């Protein structure tokens, strides 16, 4: 499942319930996590290191651990400036293949870790 | 509608491709096989397939190139055999404009085809197509394959009658072409001992059957020559002498068959018939059945140019009694019929209503009339549709019967006259042997009919 | 100067396709290169080699480096210009067997561009006495339109290198340095429109996939190819002018119908290259660069109209658009992604629809017209490219293998070719409805065709007639009792009775809130 | 529908199917995948299913506004 299709918040039962006429009950599910729902700093190593390359290259303030690329610049032509950055930052192979499907630099924070 | 979508719905058995593919398979795989016989000569598939290309390398030669398209003009014989194999294989399409058809015809045509080459006996550039002797293309370099074509590209365009005053010219694709001729060669089997008879004037698109029909299955186009195109004699002789196994004409010539003594015309070797394009005398099948062979197979086929050779069949063992007509049969595979009221929504079954010819056999449109194609093709829900103006009715078993045109069904001063039931009725004396009827000229704008005798030969 | 040695940026959509190659980019991998094969006959190997490396030492683009997302002019590149495969040494099947394997790969291949190789000229000498003249030109390099200035340029350095009138000076960086600044008042202007209008842009044109686009690793374009006759093409080019659209826009209209009638919806984004020329210089038509813009042309395709009106709309929709296409399509999509929307014109229309022929005449002459093309456009499910080919229009589809359900494109494309002459042979006050390809809507008949099985009557008259055949045979099984046919048709009736009696009479309507 | 439109008939399950499809619609009944505007689309195209034939019910009884919104007269 690529971004848009992320349970973008999650929800899980003992057993579905069941409409009048047989179903699941896709009514009264979409309306029980509706209910149900009623940024912050850099405080990790590898997420100052991302501050320092995602703000390098965007030139504006990633003062935080929930940035989001696509929304601060997305463009593929700065994941280039982004992906050299962070080549030489850890001799990490990172790519857009890798980036892409994570894109939020607490997201990224995790591919830094694994020193790959 | 249920009914009706199954029988419109019967899907293609188009192998979709150029038109003429198949016949030069046939001659590649063997040049020695007949593809024709004619006056006393015969031509097999490699003298017919490398004349053909020769004719192609001469029209490439002459300019004529995928899909632009070449007057055809030549006696019945295996020059205009290779002549529109020689355009078609030029990737070009061939406009048959038969020469005994008279030069006030084909001069509204010469331009109104867009025709950018003509193919005669004759070569003069200075005529209006530039005109070229099938000989001197004889003599052309051979292109060593058909130049390549999708199917889509434009076939032939046969040109209407003078009746429509300017003529138009019917242009078909070779997937429409294709679609109607596969469609017809799985129910005829035709194969290596087949021989058709071509008693069709190339400007009339039985002959697009006797052509890659026949030639496509390796079946041998039977020609009678030029001086007998209503030759019923030569015809008799040439079913006895190169042994035709598929008569295919419109019915009036095989009423021009059937007017010979059997012991004088021996049809016994017709394996199955194809009748068309005009009215089948109910009792044709009933007088056939004892001259052609055992199994005797008559089919009638319906529709217009407009939706190649035909679009419909009845196979006819027998008539069952309460024809008036022979039917329409089913639609053929891949093709379809809507019976339309005035207003374009289909009407009931047994409601007369004009036919609606639908689906992978429908003509292109007119070659230089985009404005009048808009009025006789139409376009739905239901895709594309070819407007008839024949009249028709479904029956609650889907088969199509025929009840004559928007033309002749008409108003005379007064009630709508069913000129068909004038034919009928006509030919419900004893000693008729057909009869025909009309609507005139003048101010009275009168209604007119027509008698035939039957004769009755004997010693 | 932006002087010719040096690294410079990417224009606009040259930055596109060159991201196109990143192995995780959305249907990347590939080059976006032309590949182009001819026929000819028996032609000089050493004329072909003059004159590849010819066309790389005048027109210095077809030497351009490509790293970091910026180009660099190499004076001469370290690797060859000219795939010569002299197999007139071979067997004639064994060389066309094995021109599959060379075919495949090169047209297929992502091309070295690093190392200046945007253009590889080279020819198969098949042992049949043809000479398969072909030509590998990664877009980066050029344009389209720019790519007929490099056959222009070919056709003559094989002809005659004496003919070769000039080195047509302007540099590309520095027509860049004019032309991307000239223009970016217009760009701001523009993007000002694109801003206002992303959430209203259209999406992508939703045409059905076998695979997600991101889920295939190497984009193997297929070509499907119509060559349009001669006439069909007049037929398009009068009812065209009749109708005061150019050609252009008439096949960019009847594409934008067919992916319509093939999208889930009849409004989405497909590109359109401009290939633009509105630098002052009388060469910038004669120089063998680059000057694309992308237009994302956002199309929206009502039924009912006339195919008339449909391309009157669209071509005002395009001319329109192009006043807006001073902000690029690029950056525009970037800017959707910058809002968080990931649209995207994965479907392209390159209507290089010029009048004098597509392989211009001094190549044409020189071995022959195009015999077979592909491109290898990346994000791009299906590249729709135009040509003039002869005096008739060949119509390209370069949709991507394995991206669409098999026989989708070809069908989809035989739809549209089947439209096309629709429009050439029958006038544009037809419906912009196309047909179903008949073969489908034949199936689709027969389904619905099925027979009405009903033996149709009232819904209760077989449960009436079963009790009557055998009233003592179970009907219902409860908790433990049971109820024979019998037993429930005259309780039934009696409830009949009962509601008769209640005043209730034929198809007024009744409550049942009884448990099971 | 009445109670349905399809029979897809389940022996096995093939390997390229993503859900359970509605099968060749029942006898005497159809269906229509179509565009907004009711045009059919073409196969594999994703539309609005209509159900056609000789299952239809008549409406949704008191309400004859939503009936004419949720059935739809054509040619077909
Ligand atoms: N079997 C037939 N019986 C009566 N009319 C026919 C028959 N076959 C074709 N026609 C129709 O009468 C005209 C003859 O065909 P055509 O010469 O192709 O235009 C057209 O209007 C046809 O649709
Ligand atoms: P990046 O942010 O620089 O590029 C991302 C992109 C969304 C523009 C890209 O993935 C994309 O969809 N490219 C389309 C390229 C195209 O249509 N090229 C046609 C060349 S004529």
């Amino acid at each position: 499942l690529p971004q848009a299709m992320r349970p973008e918040r999650l929800w899980c039962l003992p057993s579905l319930p069941l409409n009048g006429n047989g179903k699941v009950d896709r009514r009264r599910l979409a309306e029980s996590m509706t209910r149900a729902l009623g940024a912050e700093e850099p405080l990790e190593a590898h997420e100052q290191a991302l501050a320092e390359c995602w703000e390098a290259v965007l030139k504006r303030p990633v003062r935080r651990r929930e940035a989001s690329f696509f929304s601060l610049g997305g463009d593929s032509l700065l994941a280039t400036r982004l992906l050299a950055g962070i080549r030489e930052r850890f001799g990490v192979r990172l790519g857009m293949a890798d980036f892409y499907r994570q894109p939020t630099l607490a997201g990224l924070a995790r591919h830094l870790q694994v020193q790959t | 509608q249920a009914r009706r979508a199954l029988l419109n719905g019967q899907p293609a058995c188009a192998t979709a491709r150029t038109l003429h593919r198949d016949f030069f398979l046939r001659a590649a795989e063997a040049p020695d096989a007949d593809a024709l016989l004619y006056r006393d000569q015969r031509v097999t598939r490699g003298e017919l397939a490398e004349r053909a290309l020769r004719i192609a390398g001469g029209l490439r030669e002459a300019g004529v190139r995928p899909g632009d398209a070449v007057e055809v003009s030549l006696p019945r014989g295996p020059q205009q055999v290779a002549a529109v194999f020689g355009v078609l294989a030029a990737g070009a399409c061939y406009v048959p404009l038969d020469i005994d058809q008279p030069p006030a015809r084909r001069r509204l045509i010469e331009e109104a085809a867009g025709v950018c080459l003509a193919i005669t006996e004759e070569d003069d550039p200075q005529a209006l197509p530039p005109r070229l002797d099938v000989q001197r293309l004889l003599r052309g370099p051979a292109l060593a394959a058909p130049v390549p074509l999708a199917p889509q590209a434009s076939a032939y365009v046969i040109y209407t009658s003078g009746s429509t005053g300017v003529p138009k010219g019917v242009e078909v694709s070779h997937a429409a072409a294709i679609n109607t001729i596969d469609a017809l060669l799985d129910l005829l089997r035709v194969n290596a001992s087949d021989r058709l008879l071509a008693v069709s004037a190339l400007d009339f698109d039985l002959s697009v059957f006797d052509l890659f029909g026949g030639l496509g299955a390796g079946a041998s186009l039977v020609l009678p020559a030029q001086e007998q195109a209503r030759d019923a004699a030569a015809w008799a002789e040439a079913i006895q002498r190169h042994a035709v196994s598929l008569w295919n004409s419109a019915p009036a010539l095989l009423e021009m068959a059937l007017s010979l003594p059997a012991s004088q015309a021996d049809y016994r070797s017709l394996r199955a018939v194809l009748l068309s394009g005009d009215w089948v005398a109910l009792d044709l099948p009933g007088r056939l059945r004892p001259r052609c062979a055992e199994g005797c197979r008559l089919h009638v086929l319906g529709g217009a140019t407009e939706a190649g050779i035909w679009s419909n069949l009845q196979s006819v063992d027998t008539v069952p009694p309460h024809w008036r007509s022979i039917p329409y049969g089913r639609p053929l595979p891949g093709q379809a019929y809507r019976v339309v009221d005035t207003h374009g929504r289909d009407v009931p079954d047994l409601v007369v209503g004009e036919l609606w010819i639908g689906g992978a056999s429908l003509a292109r449109g007119y070659r230089n009339d985009p404005e009048l194609s808009a009025r006789r093709f139409v376009h739905d829900a239901q895709g594309r549709w070819y407007r008839t103006g024949d009249r028709g009715r479904y029956w609650g078993d889907g088969t199509l019967e025929f009840l004559g045109r928007v033309d002749q069904q008409v108003k005379v001063r007064g009630q709508r006259i069913e000129l068909g039931e004038v034919e009928a009725a006509l030919c419900a004396q004893a000693g008729v042997e057909s009869a025909c009827a009309a609507v005139l000229g003048g101010g009275v704008a009168s209604l007119g009919a027509v008698l035939v005798p039957r004769l009755a030969p004997r010693a | 100067a932006q002087d010719r040695d040096q690294p410079f940026e990417l224009s606009s959509v040259q930055q596109a396709y060159w991201l196109g190659r990143g192995a995780g980019e959305v249907l990347g991998n590939v080059s976006c290169h032309a590949f182009l094969e001819f026929r000819t006959r028996d032609v000089d190997p050493q004329r072909l080699a003059a004159a590849a490396e010819c066309v790389r030492q005048r027109h210095p683009m077809l030497r351009a480096r490509f790293l970091d997302g910026r180009q660099q002019i190499l004076p001469t590149p370290p690797l060859s210009c000219f795939d010569l495969q002299d197999w007139r040494t071979l067997q004639v099947d064994e060389a066309e067997r094995d021109w599959q394997a060379l075919r495949d790969w090169r047209a297929h291949e992502c091309l070295a561009v690093e190392r200046g190789q945007v253009f590889l000229l080279g020819l198969v000498r098949m042992p049949g006495g043809e000479d398969r003249l072909w030509l590998s030109l990664d877009l980066l390099a050029a344009d389209v339109e720019s790519l007929r200035l490099l056959l222009a340029e070919l056709g003559v350095a094989y002809l005659a290198p004496e003919r070769l009138a000039e080195p047509p000076a302007l540099h590309f960086a520095d027509y860049l340095a004019h032309r991307a600044a000239q223009r970016a008042e217009a760009a701001a202007r523009a993007r000002d429109y694109w801003l206002e209008r992303l959430p209203r842009l259209p999406d992508a044109p939703a045409l059905p996939l076998a695979c997600a686009p991101e889920s295939i690793r190497q984009p193997r374009t297929r070509r499907l190819a119509f060559q349009l006759s001669a006439g069909e093409s007049r037929r398009l080019e009068r009812l065209a002018a009749q109708h005061g659209v150019t050609l252009s826009s008439v096949f960019g209209c009847a594409f934008a119908l067919v992916l319509a009638r093939w999208s889930e919806s009849a409004e989405f984004l497909l590109n359109v290259p401009l290939f633009d020329r509105h630098a002052d210089d009388p060469r910038i038509g004669e120089v063998i660069a680059d000057f694309t813009t992308l237009l994302l042309l956002e199309c929206r395709m009502q039924a009912g109209v006339s195919f008339a009106e449909a391309v009157k709309s669209f071509q005002r929709n395009l001319h329109g658009a192009i006043d807006h296409a001073a902000f690029p399509a690029l950056e525009v999509l970037r800017e959707a992604r910058r809002q968080g929307q990931p649209r995207s014109a994965p479907v392209v229309f390159a209507s290089n629809l010029g009048e004098e022929g597509f392989v211009p005449a001094a190549f044409r002459d020189a071995f022959g017209d195009l015999h077979d093309m592909l491109s290898q456009t990346p994000q791009v499910w299906l590249d729709h490219q135009l040509y003039r080919v002869g005096d008739g229009i060949l119509l390209a589809w370069d949709s991507v293998v394995g991206l669409f359900p098999e026989g989708l494109p070809e069908t989809m494309f035989e739809a549209y070719v089947g439209l096309l002459q629709r429009l050439c042979d029958s006038a544009w006050g037809q419906p912009a409805d196309l047909p179903l390809p008949w073969a489908q809507q034949a199936r689709r008949a027969l389904l619905n065709g099925q027979p009405a099985c009903a033996t149709a009557r009232t819904l209760h008259r077989d449960f009436f007639l079963r009790a009557a055949e055998a009233p003592d045979a179970d009907a219902l099984l409860y908790r433990d009792q049971r109820v024979t046919r019998g037993e429930l048709a005259e309780r039934a009736l009696r409830i009949a009775g009962g509601l008769r009696e209640a005043g209730v009479r034929p198809g007024d309507a009744v409550e049942v809130s009884l448990p099971r």
